[PDB]
């Protein structure tokens, strides 16, 4: 089920001592699925980036959410909306805020 | 007859850089030259024969 | 004969050729539909930025991919084989004619009653009469009775040839030492053309076939006059 | 605030919609081709032969001078 | 930095199209090629016998 | 970041939208200020400037998604050049017609075709659909 | 795929020469034969 | 034996103009051959 | 050093290189022959001479395209380069016998060009049917030189088939089952089995023709109790498998190219693709008499050959749909190789479908020995086998050479070739339905428009062939050296670099169970 | 291996059976029974059968198996 | 095992996978199959 898939992915990224290899393996595997990851999965991946002192991977994760939405332009702005509390707490700038959408 | 395979093993494993078709000694070079001369000469003769047969 | 810019079959002169036209229409619809569906699916696969690159399960979809084509082949085979067996059916011909292929002309033999035989050669381009067709006219046409079942027997006295008349649905190989049989029945009078249909040397392009389909009484008087 | 859009199975949903669309068009083409090609041909041959007079056709060809035998 | 396509693409597309049409129209209509179109709607039949 | 032929067996960098986190950083060697920037990244990201964030992105990655996915004018060059070469082909066909082909047979003369057309109508060539079917025998004209 | 820049770049002029020479190597000998068919 | 780009081939790519000549002769001879065979058959 | 390396090779890569050079030269010969055909037919009348010179050209065109261009490139070239690399093998099982498979082809080609130079050539068709091919209607050396050409090409491919089957069965990593080998490797093993079984039957038949011509045998001569139709059975017993031999390695390359440029780790339905290729290979042995529907065989025989032939559409359909399912969800890279492969899927499907039309004996009465057959086989050969060769060539050129092509030029090349082959062959359907025979130097006036258009198409294809030579020159002229190749985790042939060292897998791969 | 033999079972053997089943079910229609002729080499009776009336074969089909005296 | 400082590994991640995952294993810290994460260590 959807909730069980999402829960497995939250748990994957929430592992306190997740390493760089595991972060990459996770995101590179997740983007193979026919879905845009739920905000709760992205939140857990962005907090993994924080534990791994990797600002750049956090920005790249936001880019790949936009990319997985394809022509469905409503999905990315929705996900960013849901992540705003996490982005503010962690000081993650969006690709748009960094000019990396040009 | 007596088993002289060990003496042929020593000859063919000698560290002399020769390819296997020449590693038996000077006789291999001779038979190689006879073979390749007949092949190349024969091929040139086959081309002459085509030239001849190509006209009435 | 064919006409300029022709796309399809020559108009049917015999019932079996009529049957082949309707069978081709049915098959061509299927060819059009499958070609179209493949091109459309290619264009569908290639027009989205959405992705799914993880392993995909094959077995459910492979049922559709094999059953639907199997059904389509059966829907071709059924009418295909009905026509195959219809051409083979026993018919009782009224007349037997032989043709012998030669380099590079046809001879015809009508030997049911009298010894009638003649050679049939292409009219050279420089000897065509005004209105006559380049590479298709012969000096001596194969005169035959219209609306009658005719047995044609085909052989060769040299290399392979093949005796073809597209508008009657006919093509029978001309093999030395072999007597091949076909049946011919024209629904109409007229002139029906074909061309040698097995590579047979220097003048393979230049040994055509002309049938002249006329009432029985005309065929009888022509036959008598050709002895 | 923006509504939660559908985020899952968007490729599968596009595929399903368009294969169904292709099936429907396939049935539209088959009906069209039945009417513009297959049936047109059955009716052309049936109309030609319904009152066809082969002897009158022959007489026309004969009078035009086309035959060796007549 | 603009690449070859940015700089020359418009001219290659416009020139290529113009050239292709011009030379095929000339080849098709001006040098005596016999296309042998259908006589239907085109030729007035004439007595042959 | 200079990539060397002799490096083919080592993990390499890629910009692919389906492989967002590649196996190595775009930039491996750090200057003094780039070392201080990676130390600052261990503290709150709120304390990084926009420029410092862009600099951290560009050490990790070569192109952004927007850059790697951009459209190009290449289609103009491809279609234009194809039409040029197809145009060139017509020059070969003009040359062939002028210097290789002799006259076509006399059966294509206008008067021959007019007579042959009547003879085809007199023999009722393709009278059901193909040819004579398009002739009006009552009015003596094409339908 | 990624690749190095050309070790020996082929300029547009150099490409026009290569393309010209390539085409002529196909077209001149065949053209000579076909032009002379009548004589054959 | 020499290894690497331009060395695993029986022809030299050291000079692009010598290569153009060699390629011209190679593909050109293949394309020409049938025209010269037809000429040969026509001249008997 | 040069002689030891290029005349005395025992190296799978160098031998693959020799095959690709040989095949490229052969393709220029076959192209010239195709243009002479279309020059003769491009206006009504006679350009060259009568049907003899014309059919010498047609016959040579077919032999060169099949035996000297497609088979050497697909099997000798791509097979030798890629098969060992894709299974982590250090070379072929019989690296010295491999070199003799290659060196038999120049002599084979020399005998074919000798056939065309002596007497009046072999104007027989590539089928070489008696009695036209016999010692009365083709007196003199031409047909014997053609038979001997076929014998040497036959031996080349039989020894090559023994080499590929042995290598693919015996030289994989010990943990790798046959169901862990890439589809291209399967496509070559199955092709090799077809060659092993079919070519000896051709050898027997053309040997009988040789003895009828020179030793007063009468296998095919009714005066001695022989039968011309026996030759046809023996030829086509080989000839139908031969067309599956021509396309199978193309199927394998298409699977790799579609997978690669879809950004996938694997083709859709691997075991289905293996099943489909084995099914096509098997069914390809039990259908040959669909080449003989007009010779006078019994109705039930015609019914069997119709049905058995149509069955091939089922496994072939699984492959077409599996290629589409591989594209599905891909990160599509619009490389020149992908364009060739997408053209392949569509145009191969169209030619396969006109083959299903021909499989119907009743309809084949009217289509046999017409341009409808010519249209069918050029869709599957000149737009199928050739598109797979061009896709494979542009995809793997950087592996083989260590240099990149100009992708813009390669896309131009694709566009020109696509227009030319369709303009050439699409109108031949109309010529076939309307009754234009095969092996004609000239046609009734009604067929002029479609013959004119077809010939114009052939000239566009010539322009594409000339541009291809320029494009290869430009790559070697510019020397852009390969750096990184994506997806090496599922494309082992790239993992030793570009080009790979002379010796690869001296230390074999580690694969555990 | 078992994998190979399963592949042959489902990929070749059962497809063959399915095609022969289709072939057979297309020619399953009842054929026209032939005129009865009381041939002395057929319908042999040297001893009555040990069942029924002694004159019917074990899998006697009235439609296609005539008795010595003809069709029932 | 290796006689050099790198060797190609093929990983059949799950029994009967048709897809083999190929990568260079280098002398030093254990590396992971990029598909299944299985650890491999070179012992030169
Ligand atoms: C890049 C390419 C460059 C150029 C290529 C060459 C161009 C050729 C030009 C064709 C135009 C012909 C023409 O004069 O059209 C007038 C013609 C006049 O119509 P008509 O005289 O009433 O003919 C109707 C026939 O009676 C209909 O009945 P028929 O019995 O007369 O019809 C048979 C005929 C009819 O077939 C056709 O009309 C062919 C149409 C091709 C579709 C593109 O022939 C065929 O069976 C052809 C076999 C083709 C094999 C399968 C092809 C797969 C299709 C691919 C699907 C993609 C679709 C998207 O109009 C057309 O039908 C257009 C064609
Ligand atoms: C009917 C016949 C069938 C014809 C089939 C033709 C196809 C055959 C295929 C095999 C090719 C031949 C290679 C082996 C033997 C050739 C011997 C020779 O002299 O070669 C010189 C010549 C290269 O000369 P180079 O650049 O001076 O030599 C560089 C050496 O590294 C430096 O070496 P070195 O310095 O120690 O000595 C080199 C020297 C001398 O080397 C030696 O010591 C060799 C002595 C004995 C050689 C015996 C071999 C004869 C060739 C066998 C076939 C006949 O070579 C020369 O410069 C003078 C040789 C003149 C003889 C030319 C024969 C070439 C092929 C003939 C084509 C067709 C002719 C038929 C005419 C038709 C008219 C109706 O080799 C070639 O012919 C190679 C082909 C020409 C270039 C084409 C490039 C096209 C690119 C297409 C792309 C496809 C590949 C994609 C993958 C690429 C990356 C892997
Ligand atoms: C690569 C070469 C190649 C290939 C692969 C084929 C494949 C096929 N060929 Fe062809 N053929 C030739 C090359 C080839 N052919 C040559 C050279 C000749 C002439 C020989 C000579 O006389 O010189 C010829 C001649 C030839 C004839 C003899 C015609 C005659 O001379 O009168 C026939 C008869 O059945 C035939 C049929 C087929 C069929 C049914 C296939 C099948 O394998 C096609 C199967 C593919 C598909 C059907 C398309 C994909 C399938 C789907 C999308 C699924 C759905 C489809 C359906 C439901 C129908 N071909
Ligand atoms: C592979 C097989 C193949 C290929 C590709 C072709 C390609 C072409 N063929 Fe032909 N052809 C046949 C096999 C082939 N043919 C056969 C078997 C016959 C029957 C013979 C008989 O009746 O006995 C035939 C017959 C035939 C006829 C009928 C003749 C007649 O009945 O009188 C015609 C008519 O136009 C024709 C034309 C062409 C044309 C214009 C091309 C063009 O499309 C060709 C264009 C050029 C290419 C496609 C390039 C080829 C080169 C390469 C791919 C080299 C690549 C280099 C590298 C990879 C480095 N061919
Ligand atoms: C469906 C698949 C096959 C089924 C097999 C058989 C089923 C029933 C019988 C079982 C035993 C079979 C063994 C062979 C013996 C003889 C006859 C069997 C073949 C059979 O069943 O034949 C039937 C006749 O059976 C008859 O007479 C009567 C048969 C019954 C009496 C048989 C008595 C003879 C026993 C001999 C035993 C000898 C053992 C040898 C031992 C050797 C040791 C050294 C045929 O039917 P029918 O109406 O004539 O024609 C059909 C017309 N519609
Ligand atoms: C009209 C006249 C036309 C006739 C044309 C004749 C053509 C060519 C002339 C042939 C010259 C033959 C010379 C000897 C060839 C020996 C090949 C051989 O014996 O090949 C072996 C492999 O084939 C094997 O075993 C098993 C296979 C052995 C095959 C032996 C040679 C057969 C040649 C004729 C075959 C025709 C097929 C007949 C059926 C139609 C060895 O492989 P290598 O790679 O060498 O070594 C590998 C090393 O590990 C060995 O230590
Ligand atoms: C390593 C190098 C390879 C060796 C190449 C050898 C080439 C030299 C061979 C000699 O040439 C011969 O010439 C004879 C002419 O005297 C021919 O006789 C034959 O042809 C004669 C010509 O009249 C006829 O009398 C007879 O058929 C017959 O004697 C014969 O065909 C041919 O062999
Ligand atoms: C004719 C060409 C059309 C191509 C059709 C291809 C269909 C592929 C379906 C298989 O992929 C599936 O997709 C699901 C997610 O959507 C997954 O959950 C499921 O595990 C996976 O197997
Ligand atoms: C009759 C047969 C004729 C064949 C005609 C061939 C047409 C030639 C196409 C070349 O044009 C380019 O094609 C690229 C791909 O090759 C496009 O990539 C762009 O669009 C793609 C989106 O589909 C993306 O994958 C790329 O990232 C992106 O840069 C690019 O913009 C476009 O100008
Ligand atoms: C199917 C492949 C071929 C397609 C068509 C090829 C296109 C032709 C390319 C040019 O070929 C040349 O044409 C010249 C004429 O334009 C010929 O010169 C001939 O004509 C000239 C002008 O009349 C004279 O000056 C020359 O002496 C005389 O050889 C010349 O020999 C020939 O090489
Ligand atoms: C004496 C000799 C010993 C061989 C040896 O051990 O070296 C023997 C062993 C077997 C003998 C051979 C076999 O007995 C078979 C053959 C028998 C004939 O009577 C003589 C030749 C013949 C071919 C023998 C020749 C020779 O005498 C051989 C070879
Ligand atoms: C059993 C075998 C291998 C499975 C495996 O071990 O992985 C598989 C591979 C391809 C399969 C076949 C193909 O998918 C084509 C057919 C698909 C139909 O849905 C069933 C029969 C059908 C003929 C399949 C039977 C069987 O499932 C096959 C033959
Ligand atoms: C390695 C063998 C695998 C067997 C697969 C069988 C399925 C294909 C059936 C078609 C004919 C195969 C002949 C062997
Ligand atoms: Cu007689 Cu062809
Ligand atoms: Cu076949
Ligand atoms: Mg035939
Ligand atoms: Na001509
Ligand atoms: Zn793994």
């Amino acid at each position: 089920t959807d909730e069980e898939f999402d829960a497995r992915w939250v748990t994957y990224f929430n592992k306190p001592d997740i390493d760089a290899w595991e972060l990459r393996k996770g995101m590179n595997t997740l983007v193979g699925y026919d879905l845009v990851p739920e905000p709760k999965i992205i939140d857990a991946a962005l907090r993994a980036c924080r534990r791994l002192n990797d600002f750049a991977s956090a920005v790249r994760i936001l880019e790949v959410v936009k990319d997985k939405a394809g022509p469905h332009k409503e999905i990315y702005p929705y996900v960013i909306q849901e992540l705003r509390p996490t982005l503010n707490e962690l000081g993650i700038s969006t690709p748009e805020e960094l000019g990396l959408d040009k | 007859f007596e088993n002289r395979v060990a003496e042929k093993q020593k000859l063919f494993q000698e560290d002399n850089g020769l390819p296997v078709h020449l590693k038996g000694g000077a006789t291999d070079n001779i038979l190689y030259r006879v073979t390749m001369t007949l092949c190349l000469g024969g091929t040139l003769y086959s081309l002459y024969c085509l030239g001849w047969a190509s006209f009435p | 004969m064919a006409y300029p810019m022709q796309l399809g079959f020559q108009d049917a002169t015999s019932p079996i050729m009529e049957e082949l036209l309707h069978f081709h229409d049915h098959t061509l619809m299927i060819v059009f539909l499958i070609s179209s569906l493949v091109l459309y699916i290619i264009s569908l696969m290639l027009t989205t930025k959405l992705t799914h690159t993880s392993t995909m399960d094959a077995q459910e979809v492979e049922t559709i991919w094999t059953i639907l084509p199997a059904i389509i082949l059966i829907l071709i085979a059924l009418p295909s084989l009905r026509i195959l067996y219809m051409m083979d059916e026993i018919n009782n011909p009224s007349l037997t004619v032989k043709t012998m292929g030669h380099q590079w002309y046809w001879s015809y033999e009508y030997t049911d009653y009298e010894d009638l035989s003649f050679d049939s050669y292409m009219i050279p381009t420089s000897e065509l009469k005004p209105g006559e067709l380049r590479l298709l006219e012969v000096d001596n046409r194969v005169v035959l009775p219209m609306e009658m079942t005719i047995r044609m027997l085909v052989s060769s006295e040299d290399v392979l040839h093949s005796w073809a008349v597209p508008s009657l649905g006919l093509k029978t190989d001309a093999i030395p030492g072999r007597l091949n049989q076909t049946t011919l029945m024209s629904s109409r009078p007229g002139l029906y053309y074909g061309q040698c249909s097995e590579i047979c040397g220097s003048n393979h392009s230049f040994m055509p076939i002309v049938l002249e389909l006329v009432p029985l009484k005309y065929f009888e008087k022509w036959s008598a006059s050709m002895l | 605030a923006l509504a939660k859009p559908q985020m899952r199975g968007l490729l599968a949903r596009r595929l399903r919609f368009h294969i169904v669309g292709a099936f429907m068009v396939s049935l539209g083409f088959a009906t069209f081709y039945k009417f513009a090609v297959a049936e047109k041909r059955k009716k052309a041959y049936a109309d030609f032969y319904r009152n066809y007079d082969s002897m009158k056709d022959f007489e026309e060809m004969r009078k035009a001078g086309i035959f060796q035998s007549a | 930095a603009p690449d070859f396509h940015d700089k020359y693409g418009n001219a290659v597309l416009a020139s290529g199209a113009t050239f292709c049409v011009a030379v095929w129209v000339y080849m098709a209509t001006q040098i005596g090629i016999e296309w042998n179109p259908s006589p239907v709607g085109r030729v007035t039949p004439k007595e042959w016998r | 970041s200079v990539v060397k032929s002799e490096d083919y067996a080592l993990p390499s960098y890629v910009d692919r939208r389906d492989y967002p986190l590649p196996d190595v950083a775009h930039v491996k060697n750090l200057s003094a200020s780039q070392k201080a920037l990676k130390e600052k990244e261990k503290a709150s990201w709120s304390s990084l400037s926009i420029d410092e964030k862009v600099e951290l992105y560009r050490l990790k990655f070569k192109e952004s998604f927007a850059e790697m996915n951009r459209s190009t004018n290449e289609w103009k060059t491809v279609v234009g050049a194809a039409m040029f070469f197809i145009g060139f082909t017509a020059l070969l066909l003009i040359w062939e017609k002028h210097y290789v082909y002799g006259p076509i047979p006399h059966t294509f003369e206008e008067e021959w075709v007019a007579k042959q057309t009547k003879r085809m109508l007199d023999m009722k060539v393709a009278p059901i659909q193909g040819f004579s079917a398009k002739w009006d025998y009552d009015k003596n004209e094409w339908k | 795929i990624t690749a190095k820049p050309a070790k020996t770049p082929t300029s547009p002029k150099e490409q026009a020469i290569g393309l010209s020479v390539t085409f002529l190597s196909f077209l001149l000998p065949a053209g000579w034969v076909l032009y002379h068919l009548d004589n054959y | 034996y020499e290894e690497g780009p331009g060395k695993n081939i029986p022809f030299s790519v050291e000079n692009k103009w010598r290569l153009l000549a060699m390629m011209t002769l190679f593909f050109g001879s293949g394309f020409a051959a049938p025209f010269f065979i037809v000429r040969h058959q026509l001249l008997k | 050093m040069f002689i030891n390396r290029w005349l005395f090779s025992t190296n799978h890569k160098d031998i693959g290189t020799l095959y690709l050079l040989f095949g490229a030269w052969a393709g220029m010969v076959g192209t010239a022959l195709s243009l002479l055909i279309r020059a003769e037919l491009g206006q009504p009348g006679t350009l060259l001479g009568d049907d003899q010179i014309y059919n010498v050209v047609v016959t040579a065109h077919a032999f060169v395209m099949i035996f000297f261009m497609v088979m050497p490139i697909m099997i000798g070239g791509f097979g030798n380069w890629l098969v060992p690399l894709m299974i982590g093998a250090p070379d072929m099982a019989f690296p010295r016998m491999n070199n003799m498979s290659f060196w038999l082809l120049p002599p084979s080609f020399l005998l074919l060009l000798a056939s065309s130079m002596v007497e009046a050539g072999a104007g027989t068709g590539w089928t070489v049917y008696p009695p036209l091919a016999g010692n009365l209607a083709h007196a003199g050396a031409s047909v014997d030189l053609t038979i001997f050409s076929l014998h040497l090409a036959g031996v080349s491919s039989i020894l090559g088939a023994i080499n590929f089957i042995t290598t693919i069965i015996n030289m994989k990593p010990p943990a790798m089952s046959q169901y862990q080998t890439p589809l291209f490797v399967w496509s070559v093993m199955i092709t090799a089995v077809l060659l092993l079984l079919s070519l000896p039957v051709l050898a027997a038949g053309i040997t009988m023709l040789l003895t009828d011509r020179n030793l007063n045998t009468t296998f095919f001569d009714p005066a001695g109790g022989g039968d011309p139709i026996l030759y046809q059975h023996l030829f086509w017993f080989f000839g139908h498998p031969e067309v599956y031999i021509l396309i199978l390695p193309g199927f394998g390359m298409i699977s790799h190219i579609v997978t690669y440029y879809s950004g996938k780790k694997e083709p859709f339905g691997y075991m289905g693709m293996v099943w489909a290729m084995m099914s096509i290979g098997f069914l390809g042995f039990i259908v040959w008499a669909h080449h003989m529907f007009t010779v006078g065989m019994d109705v039930d025989t015609r019914a069997y050959f119709t049905s058995a032939t149509m069955i091939i559409a089922i496994p072939t359909g699984v492959k077409v749909f599996s290629w589409l399912a591989t594209l599905h969800g891909g990160n599509i890279k619009w490389s020149p190789a992908m364009m060739w492969a997408l053209g392949f899927i569509f145009l191969f499907t169209v030619g396969g479908l006109t083959g299903i039309v021909l499989a119907n004996s009743s309809l084949d009465i009217v289509l046999h020995d017409t341009y409808y057959v010519v249209a069918h086989f050029h869709y599957v050969l000149s737009m199928g086998a050739v598109f797979a060769i061009m896709g494979g060539f542009v995809h793997w050129f950087p592996l083989f050479s260590g240099y990149t092509l100009n992708d813009t030029w390669a896309k131009i090349h694709f566009a020109i070739m696509f227009v030319g082959v369709n303009m050439t062959f699409f109108p031949q359907h109309f010529l076939g339905l309307s009754g234009m025979p095969r092996r004609y130097s000239d046609y009734p006036d009604a067929y002029t428009m479609w013959n004119t258009i077809s010939s114009m198409g052939s000239f566009i294809s010539l322009t594409a062939v000339m541009l291809m030579v320029f494009i290869i020159w430009e790559a070697f002229a510019s020397k852009r050296e390969v750096l990184t190749v994506d997806l090496t985790t599922t494309n082992l042939e790239w993992l030793n670099g570009c080009p790979p060292p002379y010796h690869t897998f001296e230390e074999p791969t580690y694969v555990n169970l | 291996g078992a994998r190979t033999w399963r592949f042959l079972t489902f990929g070749l053997a059962l497809p063959s059976v399915a095609l022969c089943t289709l072939n057979s079910w297309l020619h399953s229609g009842h054929r026209e029974r032939p005129a009865f002729i009381p041939y002395h080499h057929l319908r042999i009776r040297t001893k009555p059968f040990s069942w029924g009336d002694g004159n019917h074969t074990f899998f006697h089909n009235p439609r296609v198996n005539p008795l010595p005296t003809g069709y029932e | 095992p290796s006689i050099t400082n790198k060797r190609i590994v093929g990983c059949i991640c799950e029994e009967d996978n048709s897809t083999v995952i190929w990568f260079w294993l280098h002398k030093g810290e254990a590396q992971r199959c990029p598909s299944c994460g299985t650890h491999y260590k070179l012992v030169p």
